[PDB]
């Protein structure tokens, strides 16, 4: 009961007053706990011009626990696992994965929100978090050969956008 | 964002579909302009 009420409230807020660059919501309201997202790559980054599909999966006791977030396309970023799972501190309650994130980083709580999650993803795309390495190849390249990192990201962004069609 | 959330499931689902479509079509249109710039250079 509480989770569906809260998810509807966030969906309404995102639809009516959400940030530019984000579309997110339940495409099928008979599965309200699965949201499709489209995330626009931030301007001024090698992700500029990319448009990235992602899935949010909410637990049945939301907002008491965080959703998971996965990109649904090939993705090359230090904080995104090769399977698409996004590694950011806001998706973990305090105490979970202490070796991965700065302790100054925001953690999951019931007053966090989908909008905050997705704004945090945008921020991570522009500025990777150097403590929470998830993709070792992208971590190395971003730190030691940023020009080549940008080249990889741009090439993948064009490739996956070419595979993105409305459905 | 700028549409009021509709009052029925089917209307909400259609509005969301349309919003995704619009975002995808705009991104593909931007990329087409970038590609044409590059194809010109070759
Ligand atoms: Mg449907
Ligand atoms: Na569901």
């Amino acid at each position: 009961a509480m989770a569906l009420r809260r998810l509807m409230k966030e969906y309404k807020e995102l639809t009516e007053n959400g940030p530019d660059g984000i579309t997110a919501g339940p495409s099928n309201e008979d599965d309200f706990f699965t949201w499709d997202c489209l995330i626009q790559g931030p301007d001024g980054t090698p992700f500029e011009g990319g448009l990235y599909p992602a899935t949010l999966k909410f637990p049945s006791d939301y907002p008491l626990g965080p959703p998971t977030l996965k990109f649904e396309c090939e993705f090359f970023h230090p904080n995104v696992y090769k399977d698409g799972t996004v590694c950011i501190s806001i998706l973990h309650a305090p105490g979970d994965d202490p070796n991965m994130y700065e302790s100054s980083s925001e953690r999951w709580s019931p007053v966090q929100s989908v909008e905050k999650i997705l704004l945090s993803v945008m921020s991570m795309l522009a500025e990777p978090n150097d403590e929470s390495g998830a993709n070792i190849d992208a971590c190395k390249m971003w730190r030691e050969d940023r020009e080549e990192y940008c080249r990889v990201v741009r090439r993948l962004a064009r490739k996956t956008l070419g595979l993105l069609v409305p459905r | 964002n700028r549409s009021k959330l509709p009052s029925s499931k089917k209307e909400r689902e259609e509005l969301f579909r349309k919003r995704k479509e619009e975002m995808i079509l705009a991104a593909r249109k931007r990329m087409e302009g970038k590609i044409k710039g590059e194809k010109q250079d070759k």
